RNA sequence: UGUUAUGGCGUGCCUAUUGAAGCAUGAGCCGGCGACUUAGACCUGACGUGCGAGCUUAAGUUGAAAAACGGAGGCGGAGC
RNA sequence: AACCGAACCUGGAGAUAGCUAGUUCUCCCCGAAAUGUAUUGAGGUACAGCCUCGGAUGUUGACCAUGUCCUGUAGAGCAC
RNA sequence: GCGAGAGCUAACUUCCGUAGCCGAGAGGGAAACAACCCAGACCAUCAGCUAAGGUCCCUAAAUGAUCGCUCAGUGGUUAA
RNA sequence: GAGUGACGAUGCGCCGAAAAUGAUCGGGGCUCAAGUGAUCUACCGAAGCUAUGGAUUCAACUCGCGAAGCGAGUUGUCUGGUAGGGGAGCGUUCAGUCCGCGGAGAAGCCAUACCGGAAGGAGUGGUGGAGCCGACUGAAGUGCGGAUGCCGGCAUGAGU
RNA sequence: AUCAACGGAUAAAAGUUACCCCGGGGAUAACAGGCUGAUCUCCCCCGAGAGUCCAUAUCGGCGGGGAGGUUUGGCACCUCGAUGUCGGCUCGUCGCAUCCUGGGGCUGAAGAAGGUCCCAAGGGUUGGGCUGUUCGCCCAUUAAAGCGGCACGCGAGCUG
């Protein structure tokens, strides 16, 4: 459910979850994984940060 | 030499799950520091494909 | 979480895995992995610069759950007790 | 724990078949239809939008439209009810071509049913406006 | 706590079998009834106690709101 | 005397039943066998093999290496 | 599966040898599916990584990237 | 006025290709590859590995206690399971002993969100209307879903 | 001691049951299904030769490759606490490897009559004598008097 919740908000910034997941990956720094779909679903200012820096990470 | 065990005994023939006993692996994902003499090098070479060799 | 918490709260009394210091006060202190405290929208070690403080309220055991397990025709039928300890923290942290 | 749910939001959108292959238009309707980019993004009911579709008889079709492609309508006891078109003879109800192809990418429950509900197929252009006197947001495909 | 809607998952139980949701057996349902026991101075092993290079008594006699007596006999003690 | 290749009733009698069925509270630890020889034996049974519990021994077991002996298969060959 | 006999170099056939699993094995995969692939479940969690398998939509996750091939729906029934 | 022809090799495809209820690669649908050879990352994915808590088995290392032996206590380790073997216990009746309870309400029945690792066990209320928990030890006609099981009551077929 | 049934039951021993009985077995046969496909049915490759001449209009030696699952089987998997079995009748529906009609190509097709192959399952496919017959032979017709599946379709539908 939170995976689906994750790549649908991922899409809309025009990413995915491999991808997004990719990035935050790269970006040590970032553990999130356990409720980052709350980040999603509630703060969408808050998870355009997280899908910003998961772009850099990566390229 | 770092060993570690990635693939399961079930299914392998009981020398091999004899051999990952010897060893001292016991779950997927032991790794151990290993000696680096004929019979543990024979050993190893024995289970080569269960097995993550580093060097 | 998986023990250990993190993120922007409000002050609240949550539940957690045991803690091992006893009765009141006991105070613990959290990483912080992402926060909104203040409108600053920073994550990942760069929220390590901050850490949370939380009070210990009480210890506890979670509610009785029954081990239940069946396999047809082998006879095998199993029943066991349950009860998840845990402790309870007050959030304040920075 | 994880969040709830707010339903007082129907999304109407429009999306043109024109020259677009059947499946891969379908797609991109049955995503939209289920939930996407999910609004509460929950399964346990229906999120989705409601997708119009204009110009269904202009859909498009690889190397068969007059061969291999046929609807196979099976009809009451087989004493030989073994009705079938081909897809060129759907010249016939257009609109079906498209129903057909959705609703075979969308669950098959009780709520799956319910989801056909949200897919309004028409075979023209200018003059579909017929389900569009509510909000008519436009998206192409890709 | 009771109920409900939708979503996911999901092949009664027993028996018998290499293999049971099986279109193999049994059973309408509930209540009650219903299947490893007892005997023997029998053999052999575990555990426990009492005495210990020794250990016991049987029938019986006498007492009995109760146990004492009774060494006939039995076993260890040497084997081939 | 409403079922006669040997009537009915009561007893021997709880006949026998290498066969079918059934075999009831709970949790914890270990955990098989469908093989070998024999059997008026072949869906039965004896001994072994394999399980478990207590004891004694306590590294003898396991895998891998080195050394050493043994073998006529795969291939191959046409000397029999 | 491999090595053979029987059989028609049939059988979800039969009978030996050998390794594994099922039997007595839940969990993922193979649409469904004892056995094949992955993997051996002490209990709890609305944490994380992987295996076999997967990443259009039903259905988790790239309608990925590069050079190619095939236009038969071949892919999604075998031969001379 | 410009290349033209014959053997062969090998990749992918073509024909050869007819079966009985309705068809399909699981479906939708795909070549504007979602087919297929080679390569490269990334993500998904189990009861596998990991995190956090907690219980068990055995073992060694501490200490209680006149001694084994058994408690607790860490650390490592173990815990799929049919026949079967071994261990620890729950429950019922009867008995002996102790402690009690009861017409200002016993057992039994009924309801219940409480407790314990399980068998199980309490609190409260309701009903009942005279007997009875708890503990230690002893003994058994001692635990049922099955046996075309036995006895009894009541259903279905059916207002047929 | 041919105790030779050779680990040898008694010193001492044959049959029959459709008059049969009990305990069992789908551990095991008959029916049917299933797997297989030798046999069976059909189709295809090659081209000796038959055809005045010309292999292929028709026919196809020796040989070869498949398809089907309607035969006889193989095997023994669910069913022996029961899956009624040939033929008739009744009622149907399906495949096409088409008996008639419909469309075609080749013909050793002048025409009329045909032979053979391709496409084609919409409808149609007669009444009697003999036999329990399925079949088959016969009478008399016909556009034709097809072949096979459906538990050798159909007995809680009838016959027997
Ligand atoms: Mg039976
Ligand atoms: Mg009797
Ligand atoms: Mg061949
Ligand atoms: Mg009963
Ligand atoms: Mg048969
Ligand atoms: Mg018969
Ligand atoms: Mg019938």
């Amino acid at each position: 459910l939170w995976i689906q919740r994750i790549n649908a908000g991922a899409r809309l910034h025009g990413m995915n979850y491999s991808t997004f997941i990719n990035g935050l990956k790269r970006a040590n720094i970032d553990l999130n994984r356990k409720v980052l779909a709350d980040i999603a679903a509630r703060e969408p200012e808050a998870f355009k940060a997280l899908v910003d820096a998961s772009r850099n990470a990566r390229q | 030499m770092k060993i570690k065990l990635v693939r399961s005994v079930i299914g392998r023939p009981g020398n091999q799950v004899k051999t990952v006993q010897a060893l001292g692996l016991r779950k997927i994902g032991d790794s151990r520091e290993v000696s680096d003499t004929p019979a543990v090098r024979g050993m190893v070479k024995t289970v080569k494909h269960l097995l993550e060799v580093q060097e | 979480i998986q023990t250990g918490g993190k993120q922007y709260r409000v002050s609240e009394g949550d539940v957690i895995r045991v803690e091992s210091l006893q009765g009141e006060a006991g105070d613990k202190v959290e990483l912080k992995a992402l926060f909104v405290g203040g409108e600053q929208t920073v994550f990942g070690e760069d929220a390590g610069k901050y850490t949370v403080q939380a009070e210990v309220v009480e210890h506890g055991r979670g509610k009785k759950i029954y081990i239940r397990k069946y396999k047809s025709g082998v006879q095998y039928r199993r029943r066991t007790g349950h009860r998840q300890n845990f402790t309870a923290i007050k959030i304040l942290g920075i | 724990k994880t969040y709830i749910p707010k339903n007082d939001e129907q999304n109407w959108v429009v999306v043109d078949a024109s020259g677009v292959p059947l499946g891969r238009l379908a797609t991109l309707i049955a995503s939209r239809i289920r939930g996407k980019h999910r609004p509460d993004f929950t399964p346990n009911m229906i999120q989705g939008d409601f997708v119009v579709v204009i110009n269904a008889a202009q859909v498009a079709l690889t190397g068969k439209k007059l061969d291999d492609k046929v609807y196979t309508r099976y009809t009451g006891y087989q004493g030989g009810l073994k009705t079938e078109t081909a897809r060129e003879a759907l010249s016939k109800h257009p609109e079906r071509v498209i129903e057909h192809a959705v609703f075979g990418m969308l669950p098959k429950g009780r709520q799956g049913r319910a989801m056909h509900t949200r897919l309004k197929v028409y075979a023209g252009e200018t003059h579909p406006h017929s389900a569009q006197k509510p909000q008519v947001l436009k998206t192409q495909p890709l």
